This record gives C-alpha cells, structure tokens and sequence, in this order.
C-alpha cells in the first residue's frame, strides 16, 4: 500500500 | 534472465529512466547502482528503473 522512497541516484 | 515484477507505478522522471506500471514484468539488464538498475519491458523499451518499486517475478 504506501509507496517507499523513491532512491537516491549517484 | 532476471525478471522483476512493478509493484508500484513509476513516472520516469529523468531521461534516462524507464516508465511503468504496477504488475509490469521487466528483464534486469544491468546493475550500476545499488538501488537503480538498467531493465527492459515488454516492448523492448529500456531505462532505469527504482528498485524499491519492484520485486523478483515468481
Ligand atoms: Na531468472
Ligand atoms: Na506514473
Ligand atoms: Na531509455
């Protein structure tokens, strides 16, 4: 259901 | 071949990337980052995709 973090690029 | 399954959707929102929907099943290509890695869809389309957003397709 929550969507998780979208990540950190280099 | 490695095979994720989209659990989430994806808007694409750097040019490199890949767009997708939830339930889209998309073949890993390459891992240059830990959590961003080059897939393909079922269209043959390529980009990178989030990693957090997919599971392994089984
Ligand atoms: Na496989
Ligand atoms: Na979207
Ligand atoms: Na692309």
């Amino acid at each position: 259901y929550e969507k998780p973090a979208l990540p950190r690029k280099r | 071949a490695e095979y994720v399954r989209a659990l989430f959707d994806f808007n694409g929102n750097d040019e490199e990337d890949l767009p997708f929907k939830k339930g889209d099943i998309l073949r890993i290509r390459d891992k240059p980052e830990e959590q961003w890695w080059n897939a393909e869809d079922s269209e043959g389309k390529r980009g990178m995709i989030p990693v957090p957003y997919v599971e392994k397709y089984r």
